[PDB]
């Protein structure tokens, strides 16, 4: 019945700076509380445990800080390697009921940058399955943060389309959207021009890019 | 005094059973494992565990002295004798309100905290001559024994090296003079047999009671040795002494857990030896924590008004 709420569901910041996260607990959980990192794709990895003890073998740039309902797992100088999802486990209560936090994303914070949008018309070979794809690629970059919007004949229709961004990456650092407006055969065939329209943060202005069936 | 002669059998004395299933609640309400497992069988062999989990408060554990006062309709008989064996006819038997305070310490191998015995050194036993019946000693001079969660206990080489002496005596002195006695530790069972087992702060203690029950009626054992040290340890899985089944404790946790109890008597066990040669070999004993009660209403009985 225990809720571990982590405020800051996601935190953007710089390599070398420090990064702080806060795990909220509904009643006290003493000190029976850990913390997580988890990098996409791997099992988790257990940073701090009873609060503020490290786990064997793991960097003491990570404090673990709390006691009661209030944790803290704040980082001194972040690191590359630092880029992950932090949890919290509370285990405090017993019999056995032992919940998580919902996370927190550690990502890079960087300079803004915009949106190169790729508008990709689906291929003929698709549409003799009996479908059409497009793809409204957005490439390379920051806040997350970016509304795009499939106008079929200027019109804002908003359904049959299914967006999904990527992990920030390595170099770049930067998030690659991209939504898919997958309509019909006669219905693809039954309009003419299919617009995306992104608005980022970092456009100067919204920015269309489409194509005329052709 | 009460001017009669009755009957006594601490070894079938009711009110020992009166006690232990009291103790046994006053466990239940002061003590609970987190996690509690006992046997659950149809007869069919195939035996599945019952599990039960609580909750698991740490709680120091300190015993109160318990009384035993008689309603109505029913009178206490305690008998009167430097040295009773606590199964026969009392001539000065008398009747009394409330059983003297008795701490239900519960406790393998050694009793602690008990009653002395008057006179010397006592040792009852439903039958000596069984070396299945436990011989319950009852010390006349306590031995102070402290034990700590740091790990061990302290005892006193000195007194605890006379006291097997003088058990060692009484011994002989019923089962043969002509007969050396030895004493050797656990032969093997459960580890809150094999070890003087009890418990202090609520922590179940497990302490190794070798140097304690590895006596020759010829060498000694103080070389290099003011007091005993026994290495204890602490357990938080155990056997349960309530009922066949395990339990799980918490861990310990209080800056710090120390007992200072009075030994103030044992539980041998003397070993067959199929009519051997004069070698009694005795061994720590105990874990049916009535012998324990016993020990301390030896010489009582509750009776039904006339
Ligand atoms: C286990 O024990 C239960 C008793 O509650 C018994 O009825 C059952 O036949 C046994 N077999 C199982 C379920 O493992
Ligand atoms: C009984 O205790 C007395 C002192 O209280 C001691 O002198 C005596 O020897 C003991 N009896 C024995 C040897 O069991
Ligand atoms: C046990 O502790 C008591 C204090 O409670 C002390 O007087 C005695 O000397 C100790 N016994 C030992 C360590 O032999
Ligand atoms: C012990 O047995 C008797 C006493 O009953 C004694 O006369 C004899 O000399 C002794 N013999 C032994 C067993 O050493
Ligand atoms: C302690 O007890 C163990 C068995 O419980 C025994 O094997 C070991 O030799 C003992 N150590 C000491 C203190 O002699
Ligand atoms: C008992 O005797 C054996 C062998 O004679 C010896 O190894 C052991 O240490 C003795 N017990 C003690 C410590 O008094
Ligand atoms: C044996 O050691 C004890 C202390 O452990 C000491 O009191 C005693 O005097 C020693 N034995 C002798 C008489 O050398
Ligand atoms: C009982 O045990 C304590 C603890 O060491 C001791 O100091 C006290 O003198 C003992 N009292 C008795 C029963 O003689
Ligand atoms: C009585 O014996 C118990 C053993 O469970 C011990 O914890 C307690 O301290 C003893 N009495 C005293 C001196 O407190
Ligand atoms: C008693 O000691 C052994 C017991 O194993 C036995 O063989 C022997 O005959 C008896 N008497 C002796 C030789 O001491
Ligand atoms: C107590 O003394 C009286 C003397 O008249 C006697 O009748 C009675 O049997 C005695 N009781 C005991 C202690 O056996
Ligand atoms: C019990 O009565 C007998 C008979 O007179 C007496 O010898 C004995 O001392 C009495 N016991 C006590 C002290 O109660």
């Amino acid at each position: 019945d225990i809720v571990m709420t982590q405020s800051p569901a996601t935190l953007s910041v710089s390599p070398g700076e420090r990064a702080t996260l806060s795990c909220r607990a509904s009643e006290s959980v003493s000190s029976d509380l850990a913390w997580y990192q988890q990098k996409p794709g791997q099992a988790p990895r257990l940073l701090i445990y009873g609060a503020s003890t490290r786990a064997t073998g793991v960097p003491a740039r990570f404090s673990g800080s709390g006691s009661g309902a209030e944790f803290t797992l704040t980082i001194s100088s972040l690191q590359s390697e630092d880029f992950a999802v932090y949890y919290c486990q509370q285990y405090n209560n017993w019999p056995p009921r032992y919940t998580f936090g919902q996370g927190t994303r550690l990502e890079i914070k960087r300079t803004v940058a915009a949106p190169s949008v790729f508008i990709f018309p689906p291929s003929d070979e698709q549409l003799k399955s009996g479908t059409a794809s497009v793809v409204c690629l957005l490439n390379n970059f920051y806040p997350r943060e970016a509304k795009v919007q499939w106008k079929v004949d200027n019109a804002l229709q908003s359904g049959n389309s299914q967006e999904s961004v990527t992990e920030q990456d390595s170099k770049d650092s930067t998030y690659s959207l991209s939504s898919t407006l997958t309509l019909s055969k006669a219905d693809y065939e039954k309009h003419k021009v299919y617009a995306c329209e992104v608005t980022h943060q970092g456009l100067s202005s919204p920015v269309t890019k489409s194509f005329n069936r052709g | 005094l009460e001017n009669v002669t009755e009957n006594f059998n601490m070894w079938k004395n009711n009110m020992v059973e009166q006690m232990h299933e009291d103790i046994i609640s006053l466990w239940d309400q002061s003590l609970k494992p987190c996690v509690k497992l006992t046997p659950l069988c149809v007869g069919a062999g195939s035996c599945n565990t019952s599990v039960i989990t609580q909750a698991c408060p740490k709680v120091s554990f300190e015993p109160i002295p318990i009384h035993y006062c008689a309603p109505a309709g029913f009178a206490i008989l305690k008998c009167n004798d430097k040295k009773f064996n606590g199964t026969g006819p009392c001539t000065n038997v008398s009747t009394v309100q409330c059983t003297h305070g008795i701490r239900p310490v519960v406790s393998t191998q050694l009793l602690l905290n008990g009653s002395l015995a008057e006179e010397e050194i006592v040792i009852r036993s439903e039958n000596f001559t069984n070396n299945a019946k436990t011989i319950i000693v009852q010390l006349n001079e306590s031995v102070v024994i402290n034990c700590t969660g740091a790990g061990h206990c302290n005892l006193s080489k000195t007194q605890w090296e006379n006291t097997l002496e003088q058990i060692a005596i009484k011994l002989k002195e019923q089962f043969g003079n002509n007969k050396t006695i030895i004493f050797n530790p656990s032969s093997g069972g459960d580890p809150e047999i094999v070890t003087h087992s009890f418990n202090c702060g609520g922590e179940f203690f497990y302490c190794n009671s070798t140097q304690l029950f590895t006596w020759n009626d010829t060498r000694k054992l103080n070389n290099t040795g003011r007091n005993i040290t026994l290495p204890c340890r602490i357990k938080q899985i155990i056997n349960m002494w309530q009922e066949v089944g395990k339990a799980m404790y918490a861990p310990p946790i209080r800056g710090q857990i120390r007992c200072s109890s009075n030994i103030t008597g044992l539980l041998l066990t003397r070993d067959g030896g199929k009519d051997t040669n004069g070698t009694e070999i005795f061994r720590p004993g105990g874990g049916d924590m009535r012998d324990n009660w016993r020990s301390e209403l030896y010489k009582y009985k509750v009776v039904k008004i006339e």
